[PDB]
RNA sequence: UGCGAAAGCAGUUGAAGACAAGUGCUUGUCGUUCGUUAUAAAUGGCCU
């Protein structure tokens, strides 16, 4: 896991996560959690199992 | 005369009327009328009597590449 | 099935084409480079080309463009250019010739040569008899 | 007058046939109006027929040269 | 059923309701009458080929 | 210009392409400056192949401008869609769509392409290797698609939802590039 | 690896966005999503495949509108296995419309190929003689539906 | 049945009104007209003529107790099909249709007379019931 | 295309201009017009 801050707009934070899984999540930043989801690799699927590292 | 695709008849007693993916060929090559292409392919073309012809004509798994019909 | 580019000096891959369905049997390419095409057993020919000058600068390769003429597995192809010539020969298990043009195959004429051409006969006939 | 847009003069007969009820029908024009149904089940089948239908190299050839 | 018919018919006449008792009778014989128009297109279908190739 | 028969501009709104019967030419202009300028007739783009068949062939349907000019998407009623190279007039060929292309559209990078049809199937093509992904099942045909934003954060949908001839039904979809989840329909 | 078991009692927040497991495809569906129209009529007629499977793949293709396309590349030798079954669930109610438009175009579609195939005609002699036995049954229940309705 | 076919072949050669007269013919059974059928119409034009004699006979009287007619319409559409659809005449398709118009209603007719014939039955079953 | 039931009952599918191809003539086309109610076919198939 990892926050995330975009080097032109500093209001910008995020937090990337993964596991041994095909899909990775990202969270962005009180009632709910506004979370997304990357499982798309737009055509490159083979070369990658996991997003664990 | 016949080709891989053609045969031809011409007859040497009468004159003719007078009216891209080959090398186009600038540098040189060292340093009473019948046409026909209803037969094709021809391995051997010859008479076998004075009007008997003879055409002798040719009669594996490939990968599938559909073709669309609707 | 697929087309790759190495650098050579440090023996890395530059650009990955997924272009075939099966394998690549032959390669071939120009006089400058500018043009690599491919062929194997799923019957394409495909043309990768680098002319733009942007794609010489950057050293990018395209999968420009492919083309169907062989009934059946394309086991050999060569290409051949000079002022006057511009060929790019091909055949396989169909067991015929495919002919094109380098510069033009995305929209040039194709040529097939005939299976059987008997330039020496192998059949002979007696009219006696 | 039967035995001698029908449909609708045929329907019209079934109704008969159901209004008279069983114990009413007489053997001997009962057999008459068999003849005459049959035949005509017969000619049924036949158009229904037409209907349908109106909806619906060898190794060695001789041949001569034509020069 | 046919001879349940002819023999109980006055019976069966003088009955309250004989859709709800008699139901499964409707069903299967609607069923099956149904089918005819179909069936005999088919079978003029079928008996043109047969014909044609019988001569041929 | 006289008579345009389609016109497109780019998505940041300063590069303008359209084409006239002056068979037809494309021409590009840049608009706030005189930078680009730059006309052919259609028949350089067009395959050989496309003049000896149908008119459908030779039918131009939708039509996109890169940012930079230096690629432009030409569709056509076949379902081929062409990248031309402004530079040398260099032609590209991407077959996917079996029905007339009716959206086109540029990243704004410009390696990726954003195409709609009939096939009720909006397709991302990666020009880098020519390969594609997909969102299949829209309600309806994409008329237009749209990359909206600084970083094409999110993708804007014209659907048509053709099942009605009654009436046009259009509806707006709004798709997160994240994980295409219609953000607002 | 011991957080497998903690389903998160504890915790502020629960996100929860897997997609339930849905159950495995058949082979014939598979061949339809992927518009495999050829093959998904011969993933069809395969031996123990339940009759009312059968019927469907046979229905959705016509759904489709995709029949005669399903029907192009073949021969004698692979048209067998519908003349086949056609020769079975044409005696069932429930598949016999279904049988009539498929026996219908094989035959404007294969009129031909009959003629030169004497294994082919065997089979629809069969076909014929099954559709006639079909027409005397269907007969058959109009007659009683006309006794029937006299009684009342 | 020779002296019939040259007969009816020349009248067709004559454009005469007596076709249908050698049509109705008795001595005609059914191989004879498939192999006159295949044999003797060579001409698009015959098949034109015999056609449009048999259908409008047909339409006037569908229900005619003679079966001659309707088999020789059966097999000339089994036998000659790719050369009838070959003719357009205009005629000839509202010739089709009026035609096809009669055997329509026709279809329509048997869902009742096999409820009638079916009701009959049991109507005869009964009385011999009764006798015994 | 009109009416009607779903079956069907009546009725249409013309003219001009322009372009291309082949040889002034022939054919095919129309992001051209007027009037009447009035086959297809660029190897091209749906994500995680």
């Amino acid at each position: 896991c990892t926050f995330y801050t975009s080097l032109s707009n500093q209001n910008q934070q995020n937090i990337f996560t993964a596991g041994r899984r095909r899909y990775m999540h990202s969270w962005d930043l009180s009632q709910t959690a506004k979370i997304e989801k990357f499982s798309r690799l737009y055509g490159h699927e083979s070369t990658q199992r996991s997003f664990e590292n | 005369f016949w080709g891989a695709t053609w045969i031809s008849r011409i007859d040497f007693d009468v004159d003719f009327p007078i009216n891209g993916l080959t090398i186009t060929d600038e540098s040189n090559f060292m340093n009473h009328f019948f046409f026909t292409d209803k037969y094709k392919p021809l391995l051997f073309v010859d008479l076998i009597s004075s009007n008997e012809l003879a055409i002798i004509e040719r009669n594996q798994k490939a990968f599938i590449q559909p073709k669309l019909v609707f | 099935g697929s087309i790759k580019f190495w650098d050579f000096q440090f023996a890395t891959l530059n650009q990955s084409f997924k272009a075939h369905d099966a394998d690549v049997l032959c390669l071939t390419t120009d006089t400058d480079n500018n043009y690599v095409f491919s062929a194997g057993v799923d019957r394409k020919i495909f043309q990768f080309s680098q002319n733009t000058n942007k794609s010489q600068k950057n050293n990018r390769w395209v999968n420009s463009s492919n083309r169907l003429l062989h009934g059946n597995d394309i086991r050999a192809i060569c290409a051949y250019q000079s002022k006057g010539a511009d060929f790019l020969v091909s055949g396989g298990v169909e067991k015929t010739l495919v002919i094109n043009s380098l510069t033009s195959f995305s929209n040039g004429n194709y040529r097939k040569m005939p299976t059987v051409e008997p330039y020496s006969k192998n059949v002979l006939v007696n009219k006696e008899q | 007058f039967i035995t001698s847009q029908s449909t609708q003069l045929f329907q019209l007969l079934s109704l008969v046939l159901d209004s008279i009820g069983l114990f009413s029908l007489e053997g001997a024009l009962l057999e008459n109006l068999t003849l005459y149904i049959d035949k005509q089940v017969e000619i049924a089948e036949r158009n229904t027929e037409l209907w349908n239908l109106i909806d619906t190299l060898p190794t060695y050839t001789m041949e001569y040269l034509d020069i | 059923v046919k001879w349940c018919l002819i023999i109980h018919g006055g019976y069966l006449v003088s009955i309250p309701n004989l859709m709800s008792t008699l139901s499964s009778l409707h069903s299967t014989l609607k069923r099956r009458s149904d089918l005819l128009p179909r069936l005999l297109a088919l079978d003029a279908r079928l008996d043109c080929t047969i014909n044609k190739f019988k001569t041929l | 210009w006289h008579n345009v028969i389609l016109s497109n501009i780019s998505s940041n709104g300063k590069l303008l392409a359209h084409m006239c019967k002056d068979h037809k030419s494309i021409s590009v202009v840049s608009l706030f400056d005189d930078s680009v300028n730059l006309s052919f007739p259609l028949g350089s783009i067009l395959s050989s192949q496309t003049q000896s068949l149908s008119y459908n062939t030779r039918y131009v349907s939708s039509m996109a401008i890169d940012n930079m000019g230096q690629q432009l998407a030409v569709g056509f009623a076949s379902g081929v869609i062409s990248i031309v190279s402004l530079a040398d007039l260099q032609i590209r060929l991407l077959k996917w769509h079996i029905d007339s292309v009716l959206s086109l559209s540029f990243s704004h990078d410009g390696s990726y392409l954003l195409s709609g049809g009939w096939e009720k199937v909006m397709s991302l093509w990666q020009l880098e290797t020519n390969s594609q992904q997909f969102l299949p099942r829209l309600n309806g045909i994409i008329i237009d698609c749209q990359v909206l934003g600084p970083q094409g954060n999110y993708y804007s949908l014209i659907l048509q939802m053709t099942e009605n001839n009654s009436n046009s039904d259009y509806q707006f979809l709004l798709l997160n590039a994240s994980d295409l989840t219609s953000k607002l329909s | 690896m011991r957080g497998s078991e903690y389903q998160g009692d504890q915790e502020h927040i629960i996100h929860n966005d897997k997609v339930r497991s849905q159950r495995r495809m058949r082979a014939f569906e598979r061949n339809i999503n992927q518009f495999k129209w050829s093959e998904a009529l011969d993933n069809a007629f395969v031996p123990g495949m339940a009759k009312e499977l059968t019927l469907t793949v046979l229905q959705e293709l016509r759904k489709r509108g995709k029949v005669r396309v399903a029907l192009y590349g073949r021969d004698e030798s692979t048209l067998e296995p519908l003349l086949n079954w056609c020769l079975k669930g044409i005696e069932d109610v429930r598949s016999a419309s279904i049988v009539a438009d498929w026996v219908a175009v094989v035959l404007e579609l294969y009129g031909n190929t009959l003629e030169s195939s004497p294994v082919l005609q065997e089979l629809m002699i069969d076909l014929k003689t099954k559709v006639r036995h079909e027409i005397h049954k269907s007969k058959e229940a109009q007659r009683i539906e006309g006794m029937l309705q006299l009684l009342t | 049945q020779v002296e019939i076919a040259n007969i009816l072949s020349s009248h067709l050669e004559a454009n005469s009104t007596e076709i249908l007269d050698d049509l109705m013919s008795g001595s005609w059974t059914e191989p004879e007209i498939k192999k006159f059928i295949l044999t003797k119409i060579n001409t698009v034009d015959h098949l034109s003529k015999i056609f449009l004699t048999i259908s409008k006979s047909i339409t006037q009287n569908p229900w005619n107790e003679e079966n001659l007619l309707p088999l020789w319409l059966k097999w000339l559409l089994t036998l000659k099909s790719g050369e009838l659809n070959s003719i357009k005449d205009k005629h000839t398709k509202k010739n089709c249709k009026h035609l096809k118009s009669a055997l329509r209603s026709s279809e329509e007719i048997l869902p009742v007379l096999l409820g009638i014939q079916g009701r009959l039955e049991m109507l005869r079953r009964q009385a011999k019931l009764r006798e015994d």
